[PDB]
């Protein structure tokens, strides 16, 4: 049943697929919120991913602060699942609860391709934040160029 | 050589220290350590201090 | 409080284990039945080679 969350953590393909074949919740949440999809981006899991994708997986949910899978994505790195949750459909200009897109993420750690995608895809590059600051001056505050003049 | 110093500091003089039979190790050099160093001159820009 | 933080959730560890000052994870086993220990133990630095 809710096996789905500890197998996408440890990375389980073939044991995700039998249980949706089982019919478990693929969105089944946990206490905080997070669904398959979340575990499977911040564990850079792509495989399983593309799977829940197949099978009716929503991938603008929200957990209780409203951090899409979207922001995990961005947040660390894995430049694939961003362009497979961008192309099955996701808010690029997604907000939490404390006015954060993914742009923000990608940004603070300084991933360019994650920014370039997200901003070929359509992301607001002129946000703002519960603070009123956006990308660029996050770019500005790190000393990090190559971003503040791909974000021209 | 701080390059080293540091390696051997970090990576190796604990384990020697902690080894059968040693009882000091005297490491000739030392481990890194975020150095700061200020100018009286960008302080006073900026009326600040140390 | 609200007005000068942001939130959010990450993923640690609720317990950190380390080694003669190194980090550190602990692993138990059993030599399979009709077994010795010395081979399983030969077995796991070969596997910890790769």
């Amino acid at each position: 049943g809710k096996k789905l969350l500890e197998a996408a953590r440890a990375g389980r393909d073939d044991e995700v697929r039998i249980l949706m074949a089982n019919g478990a919740d693929v969105n089944a949440a946990d206490v905080v919120g997070w669904t398959p999809l979340h575990l499977a981006a911040y564990w850079g899991h792509l495989e399983i991913v593309e799977v829940l994708l197949k099978n009716g997986a929503d991938v603008n949910a929200y957990d209780t602060l409203g951090s899409t899978p979207l922001h995990l994505a961005a947040h660390f790195g894995h430049l694939e699942i961003v362009e497979v949750l961008l192309k099955n459909g996701a808010d690029v200009n997604a907000k939490d609860d404390n006015g954060i897109t993914p742009l923000h993420l990608a940004a603070n750690r300084g991933h360019l391709e994650i920014v370039e995608v997200l901003l070929k895809y359509g992301a607001d590059v002129n946000a703002q934040d519960k603070f009123g600051k956006t990308a660029f001056d996050i770019s500005i505050n790190n000393g990090n160029e190559d971003l503040a003049e791909i974000l021209q | 050589q701080e390059d080293i110093s540091d390696y051997v500091a970090a990576n190796m003089k604990d384990a020697i220290s902690r080894t059968s039979g040693v009882g000091d190790v005297q490491l000739f050099g030392s481990q890194y350590a975020m150095r700061i160093w200020m100018n009286p001159n960008e302080l006073n820009k900026f009326q600040l201090t140390p | 409080f609200s007005a000068f933080s942001s939130s959010r959730w990450e993923y640690g560890s609720p317990r950190l284990e380390r080694y003669n000052g190194l980090p550190s994870m602990e692993i138990l086993g059993q030599a399979a039945p009709g077994k010795s220990t010395g081979e399983a133990m030969e077995l796991m630095e070969q596997l910890a080679s790769k």
